């Protein structure tokens, strides 16, 4: 009933996964990950790459595939009671996105930043590149899409549309690449906020302000 | 680490490192290891690498597993960038203090201005001990002696926490109240402005005045302690003293030079011609950190990295003494796995198939002549 | 005026000016004053000042209180910018004609390309007389002799007034009528186009054709008188003849050099070592236009600017004759208000605490040797 700790999954699923990763490189950063022309790189690090790309195409196809087919066909008449439950789960998807972005755009990014300072790169495929570019980014993009689709397929307001700011939010990362804009999130919240208040205007939200609160 | 992947001809024709020496192979935390040697900036510097007008004498390691206590090109201490001059040879000396226990492949590298870290040979050095043992003491012109490992650490932290807290304090103050969906709607139908009012706007200027106040107080408080301070010292050192080399007594001429694809060896047809007066023999060809020796003629003692030293890698069709006044053409082959391991064989992907090295000749009583060769190097497949 | 506020190390390590002389101290309008001397471009030129590939030999004064009649680097007249070469010494000669009555602090300065006026020492010169006396005559390859003070003045004025008048004439024609609030409203409700009509559009093309006409008439009339004209002569002069200096006989070595903060003096410990064959003494340390002398040894007669000449500013711990072959270490102290007045003391704000100067040594029979020193200069506070 209402909004569950299906959320606790969303927060810990990345946290555990990425903390395992940080350990994993932590031990093989030095050992294998220094000289790329050693055969221990083609096993502990290169194989890691091929594994993830494949896992990402797959889970992406499954995750988007799933939701697009379980798209609510008879959306026209379903209760405000669930138009809330769903709105909340949507918000969990966004928490999952934001968390996923944190790891990608802040964590592993400025980490790669440090890595460059300490060893001259042997490949465009350093450990922190295998993790920063081809693990971290696909993940938050997949999370991104998921959320978008969930909203489009699960909530009116979002269905019959394609939100601009939301589209921009989700595909934006596809036009972010280095050497040698994600604020859309606002627009898309101010939306999800309205989405919450269709029946849930009441209020509070204008009634129980003019009184207690 | 990081050579190997970089263009084979860049590595051949950029900086030649020789007479390298390392004072120790194994060292305790806080102990010193001293790297010495010479480097020549190759006269035929490639295009495409900005001339070393502003270069920096760096060290090739995985971070501060050592700290660089001192570095010297010519006689002079070199903490800045320095202007090196094409064609010239210099002697350098790096002095490293050990900081992190482990096995490090330390290189001596040049950092050049416009495109390129120019990485010299790397040698494995082992640090034993505990990082908790490391000290980096330094005495100021101000009286005090501090440890650079931790100096000013607590200060840094305080000021960041303090300000960070105040940032939180501000959002905190506003977030006692509800944040989004009521405040959003209030703005919508009808006016906002019930959402904020002094005592809100008193706190607003409380913060605003408090902030300017604390900044200026803090600053001239930081000026009270620490009244003697300089700006970051910077700026390229010119006038690097180059090494005065005697004109070489041998001259060589490279007629064709080929390599097998795929292979582990480079052949070249040299006309060695011995001016000056003592029977001379060829003992080494140095090419891209990789050193090929005729062990019938010369033997490394400096403990040059084992993966880069080809003990009898170099074979001369005729390496009998070359009498003074005499001049002969000879077929020379530099051969060793290092040619494939360090990817000099990757010259076949380079847009400029030209090599460059140093040959080392030795007379009877064992004093040496260094001539430098460069030429186009041509593949042969069939 | 303008040095002093510029970075003390730029002033130290950029161009050194010596053997300066001024033909006169007081001068009548239309009279000549000639500045001579030598300058060295310092081998350790800073980063940050583009090398003097395109430099200009200027004069530091408050506008044309003099005019520059001639200027010479090497033998050559230098009315363009010139390429000077780092390391080299040149002799210059500037020739000034006096134009405005007064007291002028005249400097000799170099103008450099990328960032910087490089200002030499300034001397006060006094011009007596009337500005109404000043003539700048010049004979052309075209026969005529004109006065540059007023040449082409009236012409300039006429054409400007004439065209300015026409400008007014055009607005004046339209402003006989009412300009704004009626015309604005006519455009508004209903159409404009009653606001303009030939005879308006006759006048329009009257002006239009008359303008094109007068321009072309005037131009080929200006071509008729003055049929012989060249383009502005420009372009950097290469091949500046540098001075051929004899290799110095003394060599010095700077081991530490310190300055007191705050203070008026710089100490340095030199190892002076006298090769060549006559007992040598130290007479002068020139640093940044400031000259410190040991009057025990040398006396300026050239009337070097009083505020920059420290008559016994230089003290040597031991300035007895230094025998040929002998070498000694000596403590030297340059000391004078000029060090604080010309703000060399402000080196403490510079991001490169390194100085540079010239030492002048004199043997028994009064002939001299110039060595240049540079080194880091380190503050001491406690
Ligand atoms: Cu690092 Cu070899
Ligand atoms: Cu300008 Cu004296
Ligand atoms: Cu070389
Ligand atoms: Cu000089
Ligand atoms: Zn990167
Ligand atoms: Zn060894
Ligand atoms: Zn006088």
């Amino acid at each position: 009933l209402l909004d569950k700790k299906w959320l606790t999954f969303a927060l810990a699923i990345y946290t555990v996964f990425y903390l395992w990763v940080r350990w994993y490189e932590g031990v093989y950063g030095w050992s294998a990950g220094l000289d790329s022309f050693a055969p221990e790189f083609e096993t502990y690090w290169m194989n890691f790459l091929y594994t993830e790309i494949v896992l990402e195409i797959v889970t992406a196809s499954i995750l988007w595939g799933y939701l697009w087919k379980t798209r609510d066909r008879n959306l026209a008449a379903l209760t405000p009671r669930e138009e809330l439950r769903r709105n909340f789960t949507h918000l969990v998807w966004l928490v999952a996105y934001a968390w996923a972005i944190y790891w990608g755009a802040s964590y592993f990014t400025e980490q790669d930043g440090t890595w460059h300072q300490t060893i001259v790169r042997d490949t465009d495929f350093t450990p922190s590149h295998i993790i920063e570019f081809y693990l971290s980014y696909p993940i938050y993009i997949i999370t991104g899409f998921a959320a978008f689709i969930y909203a489009k397929t699960r909530l009116p307001f979002f269905a019959k549309g394609i939100s601009l700011p939301y589209l921009v939010l989700v595909v934006g990362p596809f036009m972010i690449l280095p050497n040698v804009l994600a604020l859309a999130v606002m627009g898309t919240l101010t939306q999800t906020f309205y989405s919450f208040a269709q029946g849930g205007l009441g209020q509070s939200l204008c009634e129980a302000v003019d009184e207690g609160l | 680490h990081g050579e190997k992947s970089q263009a084979a001809f860049m590595r051949m024709r950029t900086i030649h490192w020789y007479d390298l020496s390392w004072s120790k192979e194994k060292v305790k935390i806080n102990e010193t290891v001293e790297i010495k040697g010479k480097f020549h900036v190759f006269e035929g510097w490639p295009e495409t690498v900005d001339e070393p007008d502003v270069a920096f004498l760096n060290v090739g390691m995985p971070g501060p597993v050592f700290i660089r206590k001192e570095s010297y090109i010519g006689g002079q201490l070199v903490p800045r960038s320095v202007r090196l001059e094409i064609g010239k040879t210099y002697d350098f000396r790096v002095v490293l203090k050990a900081r992190r226990p482990g096995d490090w492949h330390v290189h001596t590298m040049m950092n050049v201005q416009g495109g390129g870290p120019i990485i010299g040979p790397g040698k494995w050095i082992t640090v034993e001990g505990s990082m908790s043992e490391f000290r980096n003491p330094v005495t100021t012109l101000t009286g005090q002696t501090v440890d650079l490992e931790n100096y000013n650490e607590g200060n840094t932290y305080f000021w960041h926490a303090f300000w960070f807290a105040i940032g939180v304090a501000w959002i905190g103050y506003w977030s006692r109240r509800p944040i989004f969906i009521p405040r959003l709607l209030m703005v919508d139908a009808g006016r906002a402005d019930e959402l904020v009012s002094a005592t809100d706007r008193k706190v607003a200027m409380g913060f605003l005045a408090a902030t300017i106040l604390i900044v200026v107080m803090a600053m001239s408080s930081a000026n009270s302690k620490y009244p003697i301070t300089i700006p970051l010292q910077a700026g390229t050192m010119r006038g690097m003293k180059p090494l005065e080399l005697p004109a070489p007594t041998v001259s060589v001429k490279v007629e064709d030079a080929t390599y097998r694809v795929p292979g582990r060896a480079m052949r070249m047809k040299l006309t060695i011609t011995n001016h000056g007066n003592s029977p001379i023999r060829l003992g080494e060809f140095y090419t891209a950190s990789v050193r090929f020796l005729d062990s019938d003629v010369y033997k490394d003692t400096t403990g040059y990295p084992e993966d880069l030293l080809a003990e009898d890698g170099l074979s001369v069709s005729d390496n009998s003494p070359l009498a003074p006044g005499e001049t002969r053409t000879v077929d020379v082959t530099a051969s060793d796995a290092a040619w494939e391991v360090y990817r000099l064989s990757d010259i076949i992907y380079d847009p400029d198939s030209r090599f460059a090295g140093l040959l080392f000749f030795f007379d009877a009583t064992g004093n040496r002549q260094v001539v430098q060769i460069d030429a186009p190097l041509i593949p042969s497949f069939m």
